[PDB]
């Protein structure tokens, strides 16, 4: 069943990704197995510029966090729910 | 005055208690997995055990302390803020070897590096309104 | 006609849609799915923003012209949360992802108001409204625009303000 399962989890907004993490914990606990994580990462800022006109003579810090989910004993219902769910637009649910 | 092992143990305790309060499992099994599968070579073992035991025995105590300070929040209460406030108030309730300003400084560092860019002022406000009440001596 | 006019998928593409119609007695097509109706936009704002489903923000009205322009009205119940500032989100990072779903379609997230004239004033968010004379007996709402702000308010074929009518 490819039992060695790695998940990294990106977070721009912490509330939306905590909601998605609670949904992952729910859809992992309602199928039989037990889930581990997140063990979160500290503040990893980004280097992203804006499209603004230059001055003739915004944002700089993007607080992104990472979360870790390890699965070692899955079921077929667990991976089915991981292949029959829906998510919010713009966030990553990448099962590494 | 303190090495980096105490800071690493404190950050790993923040991660382990957030994982416990969000995954909602047994504290002993998650603690054994976190001590036998993660980076624990620079983690103080006794600090980790005493901090997690104090948080686990004062869940309801720190929730009763947090309950009068959940009114003026614009959004609802998050989990990272709750973990930072629980660990910060247990480090300002019964810990004698950790100083007052040192625990407040480490709590502000944890709230700025883990909570949000806007929730660390909430953490500092709850600490400034709770730590003179819990510790009038400020030790 | 239920899809976007430029959708040409391939075998092995998880596409997302909304069941809207059913005819169980009919032998033919019995489960109608859409991607270009505004109930899809209602479901996108329900999945994206949690507090709309948590009975904080009230979405009552919406209208679209797919791929180009759309409007939607929100209304808060908790005064502690800005409805437009949260449904737009931080830097517009939410609805732009919704713009990923609709392909560049500019979605005006505006504030619902009980007064219809002040609601239309709030509804022209990339535009400016001077004064509105409402005569519902003659079924008219005469809207005054400022000079120079005609092309950004009207846009293409007068549609989006008509969408504001919708």
């Amino acid at each position: 069943q490819n039992q060695r399962i790695r998940i990294r989890l990106k977070a721009f907004d912490h509330r939306l990704i905590d909601q998605a993490t609670a949904e992952i914990v729910e859809t992992a606990k309602r199928t039989g197995a037990q889930v581990r994580g997140p063990i979160p990462l500290p503040t990893r800022k980004e280097r992203f510029t804006v499209l603004i006109s230059p001055h003739v003579n915004d944002q700089y810090e993007i607080r992104t966090h990472l979360r870790l989910v390890d699965i070692v004993e899955p079921t077929e219902k667990t991976v089915d729910a991981l292949m029959r769910l829906d998510l919010a637009a713009g966030v990553d649910v990448q099962i590494s | 005055m303190k090495p980096a092992a105490r800071r690493r143990a404190r950050e790993c305790a923040v991660q382990a208690l957030y994982s416990w309060q969000l995954s909602q499992n047994d504290i002993a099994d998650v603690e054994y997995q976190f001590l036998a599968e993660q980076d624990v070579k620079d983690v103080d073992v006794l600090y980790f055990r005493e901090l997690l035991a104090g948080v686990a025995t004062n869940t309801a105590y720190l929730d009763g302390l947090m309950k009068p300070y959940l009114s003026r929040l614009l959004e609802e209460l998050g989990q990272v803020e709750k973990a930072v406030l629980r660990i910060a108030l247990y480090e300002l309730s019964k810990r004698s070897d950790v100083p007052y300003k040192v625990a407040i400084n480490e709590a502000i560092e944890l709230a700025k590096s883990f909570g949000a860019e806007d929730s660390h002022k909430f953490v500092n406000g709850v600490l400034d309104k709770a730590a003179p009440v819990i510790r009038p001596n400020k030790k | 006609e239920d899809m976007l006019p430029r959708e040409n998928f391939r075998p092995g593409d998880r596409v997302r849609g909304v069941l809207y119609s059913v005819r169980p007695e009919a032998r033919g097509a019995q489960l109608f799915v859409t991607r270009s109706k505004p109930e899809m936009l209602i479901e996108l704002f329900r999945i994206e923003v949690p507090e709309i489903g948590e009975e904080v923000i009230e979405i009552k009205a919406a209208a679209r012209d797919p791929g180009s322009r759309a409007k939607i009205a929100v209304k808060t119940n908790d005064k502690r949360i800005d409805p437009v500032g949260a449904c737009v989100g931080m830097r517009g990072a939410r609805v732009q992802a919704v713009s990923t779903e609709l392909g560049g379609e500019r979605i005006d997230i505006v504030l619902w108001d009980d007064n219809p004239a002040q609601f239309v004033i709030n509804a022209m968010a990339p535009a400016d409204v001077a004064s509105i004379v409402v005569d519902e007996d003659k079924h008219t709402m005469d809207i005054a625009v400022e000079a120079g702000n005609l092309a950004q308010a009207i846009g293409r074929n007068g549609q989006n303000v008509r969408l504001a009518s919708q």
